[PDB]
RNA sequence: GCGGGGUGGAGCAGCCUGGUAGCUCGUCGGGCUCAUAACCCGAAGGUCGUCGGUUCAAAUCCGGCCCCCGCAACCA
RNA sequence: CCGAGGGUAGGGCCCGUGACUGGGGCGAAGUCGUAACAAGGUAGCUGUACCGGAAGGUGCGGCUGGAU
RNA sequence: UGGGAGAGGGUGGUGGAAUUCCCGGAGUAGCGGUGAAAUGCGCAGAUACCGGGAGGAACGCCGAUGGCGAAGGCAGCCACCUGGUCCACCCGUGACGCUGAGGCGCGAAAGCGUGGGGAGCAAACCGGAUUAGAUACCCGGGUAGUCCACGCCCUAAACG
RNA sequence: CGAUGUCGGCUCGUCGCAUCCUGGGGCUGAAGAAGGUCCCAAGGGUUGGGCUGUUCGCCCAUUAAAGCGGCACGCGAGCUG
RNA sequence: GAAUGCCGGCAUGAGUAACGAUAAAGAGGGUGAGAAUCCCUCUCGCCGUAAGCCCAAGGGUUCCUACGCAAUGGUCGUCAGCGUAGGGUUAGGCGGGACCUAAGGUGAAGCCGAAAGGCGUAGCCGAAGGGCAGCCGGUUAAUAUUCCGGCCCUUCCCGCAGGUGCGAUGGGGGGACGCUCUAGGCUAGGGGGACCGGAGCCAUGGACGAGCCCGGCCAGAAGCGCAGGGUGGGAGGUAGGCAAAUCCGCCUCCCAACAAGCUCUGCGUGGUGGGGAAGCCCGGGUGACAACCCCCCGAAGCCAGGGAGCCAAGAAAAGCCUCUAAGCACAACCUGCGGGAACCCGUACCGCAAACCGACACAGGUGGGCGGGUGCAAGAGCACUCAGGCGCGCGGGAGAACCCUCGCCAAGGAACUCUGCAAGUUGGCCCCGUAACUUCGGGAGAAGGGGUGCUCCCUGGGGUGAUGAGCCCCGGGGAGCCGCAGUGAACAGGCUCUGGCGACUGUUUACCAAAAACACAGCUCUCUGCGAACUCGUAAGAGGAGGUAUAGGGAGCGACGCUUGCCCGGUGCCGGAAGGUCAAGGGGAGGGGUGCAAGCCCCGAACCGAAGCCCCGGUGAACGGCGGCCGUAACUAUAACGGUCCUAAGGUAGCGAAAUUCCUUGUCGGGUAAGUUCCGACCUGCACGAAAAGCGUAACGACCGGAGCGCUGUCUCGGCGAGGGACCCGGUGAAAUUGAACUGGCCGUGAAGAUGCGGCCUACCCGUGGCAGGACGAAAAGACCCCGUGGAGCUUUACUGCAGCC
RNA sequence: GAGCUAGCCCUGGCCAGGGUGAAGCUGGGGUGAGACCCAGUGGAGGCCCGAACCGGUGGGGGAUGCAAACCCCUCGGAUGA
């Protein structure tokens, strides 16, 4: 059947990606945990 | 008027449609027309604010001239009646001896090949606007301004009629379509004759389709819900309303008044609804 | 199991607040009517379901026993 | 080939009968009222409508086959 | 051909009296209703009076024992459209007539459908009386309906 | 109660005897035939349908008879539901 | 040493289940240490509206080649989407960007919000929509509309020539639009040819033939032809298109009009450039100077912005054309020609799947295009088959029980069972025929029946062509032949009668309920006069609606038909400038503290004083509610009738043992041999009843009842057969569970159901295939029940508070 | 977090073939004129049958599955809410 995943690269990117983080308080500071933990990526990696 | 069907599928038994034979020309002026956005019923919060509504056809809007004091003496040719979609009179399209193109709502009466005018001089003849004050007493009258230089506020809508009752001061009285008597400025501009299209209160529509295509999504009854929905929710199998009978939100929906008391208007109410 | 009830022949008051039983109808006698009904004037008839207790005194308050309605009997 | 007729299928008319039901006629001395005949005690009758235990009542309009 | 009388019919328009409601004034202890009363209405200012307003229905006097219509039926006034009908003249056609099973149309009231309208009236219904009872007559209310439009119904003491 | 699956049916039985039938008896208000009643006896047998989820029961047509109970109201790591 | 503890390790179950679609395999010859599994060949089978091909998404080197087999591959492996290494993706024209706008998003102005932030016109962003210039063939182990070849084209820059009032973001036109149906003419595609080209072929009885087999094109600029689309011309006035305007709009006049002219596409042709089969021979070569033609079928595609009808009335913006304004007319723009210039990103490969989503090389899921032929009425259905692609990554045997999927069955035919559940039956087309009832459409494919192949003969009409031949499309008649059987295979309704419920098509608990539930047109009540009511939001602002009472919100009812009765005392709502109560505030009779006192400071009565509440009326398609007892008729029985108590009023019509009836399988009738169900009635309705609508209703229903016909392995009552498993052999090899176990029966005992205790009985040791009575077998710290002063959802005239409203 | 699912918005796309034959239109009849009837033409519809496509009615299988919802037979819709 149809499952929950669906990829979709610009789906991801407008979603997730590093601009949609930045423009919200909530989204900076995912960004900042992260960063603090020490996360090689910061936000998900999609081709584009 | 009012078309009916054979019963040839059993929604045709009861579907009638307008006849349409008002209609001169079935393409709108290309100059007048833009997008109507379909809201869906949601607002800029994207929230559903009023129910059940969404997917009906799609439509232009024709920019009507509710205003029509703007072109005062400059009589206009009347070029078409043409079918509106976005309201339930049909309209009409002028050509101004100006060379300027408008649209206003088609009064009942109106013939495709007359002239009309507005202004203090108008003769008092079905198609002319003229202030409520030079009006007079006792004729039908629809498209009425509310307020001097607001735009046609009152009977706009198919069939619907305005009659003059009587004028004291800077105001004359009118009797809306609902039977209300109000004091309406006398500055305010009003359109002669009732608006036409009066068979279309006995269309019907025959099928739960054509409420869809009309953009009406299905209602559902209070009773029909759980108490999480509505007041009326809940009761093991059916079950009578079991208090007064009141809408999702709470508040009672059999005979509350619900207009603002201090309403400055109230001044100018002088009967409340008839009927 | 829980609530109410039983009083002239009929249907009901009085019980709660002890001492006084009452209303409509019916019944009986008289009247009017040619006669009946209606109507009018008078009158009779209830020891208050039964027993036991309380009290100076019980239709009335407290227990039974009889009886008559009503309500309940749910989770498996 | 046609062919009495037999078989299968579906119709149409008539007859008899059927729990129950609907009124109808008739029936020496039943119960309820008194609608009509006198102005029958609200003049009657009427087509219709609605209502009521029952006769009937009432509305609308008509008729005189209504008295004084 | 020339004339006449008429609520003949249909459409649109419009006039005054009255009733109710509404508003302003004025005014006070009752009004109303009946055989008698009660219900009802009224000091929260009714009734009775004046002015204003809104709305529906019906047209007093003329009016008659009258007129027109095939009948049902038709009554304020105006204009339009239209039917019948009588008289005159003795001009034209030359029996072209009478009746009429079927058919078609018209058909009071009530009633029905879809809109509208709704003052007064009023089945149903409620109430007050009367009464043994009173699902009545009488009184206070009151919904259809009565009115308009379109479409049905097609009955009658549709009677001379 | 850190679970012992709950009615009825189907399937498969097995047991008890307070015996429905068949076998053996006494008594009879047992003439015969056919019954009644009690005693012995569990070897075998103890039908097919209509109705209802039904067990039960009622009924139809038969029968030598159409027995009654136990087995976690036998039997859902066997089925049905 | 126990915590269903935690982490790890290793056991048990066990050489057990399984090894992932039943489309299927066999041999030969290669390679190699090793081969059912890799390569080649031949044979066999499977898909063929795909299981073939091409795009998009997603994936990201998986592509190609060499080397390789430890792990991955459900077996094996020499093979691979695996390991290692090298190679591979080439564009002005294809897609996206340097163009346009859509929703939406963002947002100079502006607005709002404690902060964070919310909103917002323009503008900007935003595409699978608009717009825009490349087709065919060749080549690589791997890329190609990209490289190469042939033939075309676009924009930018500059220049020459010719022409013009040039010039925009601004004005205008245009772009520009739905649904259904559809004309003419083409193209794609396909069928046929006794014509054309071809390696060959003659078999096994016949055929050297008008034989079989193979192929018979593709692209192309200008021009031309056919087909369509688009489109009036000129003049005078002009106040409208937020300046201007010769443009556009409006008015008049002249001419043009199913035309024509002009213009733009499609198709054809077209210089020219390519392609070119079977077969044979080792991807190639040959065939080959390959041929390259005629007839027919023919689109849903093209001409296109075509046409008609309909209502539910069908984006925007740029490119483009025109107008002019600043400016400028040494300019600038238009047209033609020439030279030059033309950037960034993607391009491999998978792509209905072993490379994408499902933890797997997972029977599932995944949008667009192409999808050939024959026959079956048509078709994307079905059967077979082309091109192409596969046999599904364990096999070999055996021929048990039992399971699955399948085939047949004597006599019976629902006797099965909760139920005909399941499975039969019926089955497409043509013709005959078709009832109650109905809202006149329907019911209807009602029911029921007949026909169906092949051969010969006669003949009717249509398309094309030409009016004929040929090919193709509908047919009509006559005579025959064969078989058990002619939609001979495959795909393809069982029917009827009668109730309940819901009018209907629809909708729903994704993953136990598809229903009578929801919705629905329709009906009514109610609110709302517009800055509407209402809704979301603290707000601004939105929705409502660029709508206006024939409109919008809320509620109930639920097509339609005939109807919807009585109660306003209580609650709700509505109306009511009186009266009563009523807070803050006003008021200040009058007391108090303190001070020498002026004073400062506190308390405080009457009285005035909102909404609300009380009170007075209204109101039911508002919440709701719609009696009891006793008596009475000339047989009995029963009460039309009466008496009395109560109520705010005492259930009207219609219906009734009902989806409602407890007693109950009520009673009677029907159907049955038999009927707790069913249908029709009755009425003492435990406990129907009128918009939580009442009673009906044609049509409809994968709804739920009852019956009949048909037909059946449902059954009496089972039997046989097929295949996939199960069984055996080689390969690979789980699982839950598990205190340890050396783990028998009876009768007892025991915490009351004992392999484990007693007594007795029985019993050599170990397996394998089977069956499920026990191990109170496994699974899940019982969902039921209770307990916890445990939790949550929900309700209200529980308490208290808050939003909102007054 | 709406790459599942629910609704809405914007922009595209899809729905083989066959059947039924509404209005209208034309002609004919009919009438004072009509209504209306008849034939042809026409091609309407939450019409009919049936693939793609969307569903998930009944039954069987599956149940440490091919699969944490699948497979087979059957069945609903398929110009429309
Ligand atoms: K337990
Ligand atoms: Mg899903
Ligand atoms: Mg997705
Ligand atoms: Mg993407
Ligand atoms: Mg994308
Ligand atoms: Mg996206
Ligand atoms: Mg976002
Ligand atoms: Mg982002
Ligand atoms: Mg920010
Ligand atoms: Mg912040
Ligand atoms: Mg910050
Ligand atoms: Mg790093
Ligand atoms: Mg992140
Ligand atoms: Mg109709
Ligand atoms: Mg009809
Ligand atoms: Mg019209
Ligand atoms: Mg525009
Ligand atoms: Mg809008
Ligand atoms: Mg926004
Ligand atoms: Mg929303
Ligand atoms: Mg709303
Ligand atoms: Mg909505
Ligand atoms: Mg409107
Ligand atoms: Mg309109
Ligand atoms: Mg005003
Ligand atoms: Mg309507
Ligand atoms: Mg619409
Ligand atoms: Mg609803
Ligand atoms: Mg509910
Ligand atoms: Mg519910
Ligand atoms: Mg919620
Ligand atoms: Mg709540
Ligand atoms: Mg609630
Ligand atoms: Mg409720
Ligand atoms: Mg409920
Ligand atoms: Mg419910
Ligand atoms: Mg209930
Ligand atoms: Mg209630
Ligand atoms: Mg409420
Ligand atoms: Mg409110
Ligand atoms: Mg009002
Ligand atoms: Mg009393
Ligand atoms: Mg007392
Ligand atoms: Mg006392
Ligand atoms: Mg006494
Ligand atoms: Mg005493
Ligand atoms: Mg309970
Ligand atoms: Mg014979
Ligand atoms: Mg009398
Ligand atoms: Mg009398
Ligand atoms: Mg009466
Ligand atoms: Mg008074
Ligand atoms: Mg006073
Ligand atoms: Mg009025
Ligand atoms: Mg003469
Ligand atoms: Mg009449
Ligand atoms: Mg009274
Ligand atoms: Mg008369
Ligand atoms: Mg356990
Ligand atoms: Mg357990
Ligand atoms: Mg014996
Ligand atoms: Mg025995
Ligand atoms: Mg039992
Ligand atoms: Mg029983
Ligand atoms: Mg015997
Ligand atoms: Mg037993
Ligand atoms: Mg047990
Ligand atoms: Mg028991
Ligand atoms: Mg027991
Ligand atoms: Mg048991
Ligand atoms: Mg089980
Ligand atoms: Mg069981
Ligand atoms: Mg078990
Ligand atoms: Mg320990
Ligand atoms: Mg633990
Ligand atoms: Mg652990
Ligand atoms: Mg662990
Ligand atoms: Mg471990
Ligand atoms: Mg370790
Ligand atoms: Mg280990
Ligand atoms: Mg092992
Ligand atoms: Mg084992
Ligand atoms: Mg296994
Ligand atoms: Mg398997
Ligand atoms: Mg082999
Ligand atoms: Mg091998
Ligand atoms: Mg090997
Ligand atoms: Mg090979
Ligand atoms: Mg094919
Ligand atoms: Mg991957
Ligand atoms: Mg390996
Ligand atoms: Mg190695
Ligand atoms: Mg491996
Ligand atoms: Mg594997
Ligand atoms: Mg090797
Ligand atoms: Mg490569
Ligand atoms: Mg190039
Ligand atoms: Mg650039
Ligand atoms: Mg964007
Ligand atoms: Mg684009
Ligand atoms: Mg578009
Ligand atoms: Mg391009
Ligand atoms: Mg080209
Ligand atoms: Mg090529
Ligand atoms: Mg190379
Ligand atoms: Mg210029
Ligand atoms: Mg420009
Ligand atoms: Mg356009
Ligand atoms: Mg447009
Ligand atoms: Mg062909
Ligand atoms: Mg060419
Ligand atoms: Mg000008
Ligand atoms: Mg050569
Ligand atoms: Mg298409
Ligand atoms: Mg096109
Ligand atoms: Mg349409
Ligand atoms: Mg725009
Ligand atoms: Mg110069
Ligand atoms: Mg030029
Ligand atoms: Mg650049
Ligand atoms: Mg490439
Ligand atoms: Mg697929
Ligand atoms: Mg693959
Ligand atoms: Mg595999
Ligand atoms: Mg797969
Ligand atoms: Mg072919
Ligand atoms: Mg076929
Ligand atoms: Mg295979
Ligand atoms: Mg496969
Ligand atoms: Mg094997
Ligand atoms: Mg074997
Ligand atoms: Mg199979
Ligand atoms: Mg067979
Ligand atoms: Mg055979
Ligand atoms: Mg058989
Ligand atoms: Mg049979
Ligand atoms: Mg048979
Ligand atoms: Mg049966
Ligand atoms: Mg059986
Ligand atoms: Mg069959
Ligand atoms: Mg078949
Ligand atoms: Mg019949
Ligand atoms: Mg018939
Ligand atoms: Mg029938
Ligand atoms: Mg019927
Ligand atoms: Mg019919
Ligand atoms: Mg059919
Ligand atoms: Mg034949
Ligand atoms: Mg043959
Ligand atoms: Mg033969
Ligand atoms: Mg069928
Ligand atoms: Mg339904
Ligand atoms: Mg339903
Ligand atoms: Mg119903
Ligand atoms: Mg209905
Ligand atoms: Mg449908
Ligand atoms: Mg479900
Ligand atoms: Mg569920
Ligand atoms: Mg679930
Ligand atoms: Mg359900
Ligand atoms: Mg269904
Ligand atoms: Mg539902
Ligand atoms: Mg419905
Ligand atoms: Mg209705
Ligand atoms: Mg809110
Ligand atoms: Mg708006
Ligand atoms: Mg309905
Ligand atoms: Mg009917
Ligand atoms: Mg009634
Ligand atoms: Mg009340
Ligand atoms: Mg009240
Ligand atoms: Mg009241
Ligand atoms: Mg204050
Ligand atoms: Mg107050
Ligand atoms: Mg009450
Ligand atoms: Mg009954
Ligand atoms: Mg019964
Ligand atoms: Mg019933
Ligand atoms: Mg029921
Ligand atoms: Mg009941
Ligand atoms: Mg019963
Ligand atoms: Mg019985
Ligand atoms: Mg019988
Ligand atoms: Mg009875
Ligand atoms: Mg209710
Ligand atoms: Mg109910
Ligand atoms: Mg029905
Ligand atoms: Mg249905
Ligand atoms: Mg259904
Ligand atoms: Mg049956
Ligand atoms: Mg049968
Ligand atoms: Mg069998
Ligand atoms: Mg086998
Ligand atoms: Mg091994
Ligand atoms: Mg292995
Ligand atoms: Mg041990
Ligand atoms: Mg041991
Ligand atoms: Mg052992
Ligand atoms: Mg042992
Ligand atoms: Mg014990
Ligand atoms: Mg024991
Ligand atoms: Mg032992
Ligand atoms: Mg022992
Ligand atoms: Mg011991
Ligand atoms: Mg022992
Ligand atoms: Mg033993
Ligand atoms: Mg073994
Ligand atoms: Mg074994
Ligand atoms: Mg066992
Ligand atoms: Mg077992
Ligand atoms: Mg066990
Ligand atoms: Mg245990
Ligand atoms: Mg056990
Ligand atoms: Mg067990
Ligand atoms: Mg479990
Ligand atoms: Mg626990
Ligand atoms: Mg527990
Ligand atoms: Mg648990
Ligand atoms: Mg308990
Ligand atoms: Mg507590
Ligand atoms: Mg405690
Ligand atoms: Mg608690
Ligand atoms: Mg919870
Ligand atoms: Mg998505
Ligand atoms: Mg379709
Ligand atoms: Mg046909
Ligand atoms: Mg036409
Ligand atoms: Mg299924
Ligand atoms: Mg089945
Ligand atoms: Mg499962
Ligand atoms: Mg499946
Ligand atoms: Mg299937
Ligand atoms: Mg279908």
């Amino acid at each position: 059947m149809k499952r929950t995943w669906q990829p979709n690269r610009r789906k991801r990117a407008k979603t997730h990606g590093f601009r949609a983080r930045m423009r919200t308080p909530g989204g900076r500071k995912v960004l900042k945990r992260r960063r603090q933990k020490g996360r090689w990526r910061l936000t998900p990696a999609v081709r584009k | 008027a009012v078309k009916k069907f054979k019963p040839y599928t059993p929604s045709r038994r009861f579907m009638t449609v307008a006849d349409f034979s008002e209609i001169t020309k079935t393409e709108p002026e290309k100059s007048l027309v833009k997008p109507l956005k379909k809201t869906g019923g949601r607002n800029n919060q994207g929230r559903i604010t009023v129910r059940f509504r969404g997917g009906g056809h799609k439509r232009l809007y024709r920019i009507i001239d509710f205003k029509r004091w703007d072109k005062v003496g400059i009589p206009a040719k009347v070029a078409a009646i043409e079918y509106d979609p976005n309201r339930s009179a049909r309209i009409a399209l002028l050509h101004y001896v100006d060379g300027e193109k408008r649209y206003i709502i088609a009064p009942d009466g109106l013939q495709v090949g007359q002239q009309v005018v507005a202004g203090p001089d108008a003769p008092i003849q079905v198609g002319n606007a003229l202030p409520l004050r030079f009006i007079p007493v006792g004729t039908v009258v629809h498209a009425v301004e509310l307020e001097p230089k607001k735009g046609a506020k009152l009977a706009r809508a198919a069939g619907t009629s305005a009659q003059i009752q009587g004028r004291e001061g800077d105001y004359v009285i009118l009797r809306l379509p609902s039977g209300e008597l109000r004091k309406v400025h006398g500055e305010c501009y009003a359109t002669v004759g009732a608006v036409g299209n009066a068979d279309h209160k006995n269309i019907v529509l025959g099928k739960a389709g054509r409420s869809r295509w009309l953009g009406r999504r299905p209602h559902v009854r209070g009773a029909a819900m759980n108490p999480v929905d509505h007041p009326h929710g809940g009761g093991e199998g059916r079950a009578p309303r079991g208090r007064p009978p009141a809408s999702p939100w709470g508040w009672q929906t059999k005979g509350l008044k619900t207009r603002k008391r201090r309403k400055p208007s109230s001044r100018f109410i002088i009967a409340r609804r008839k009927k």
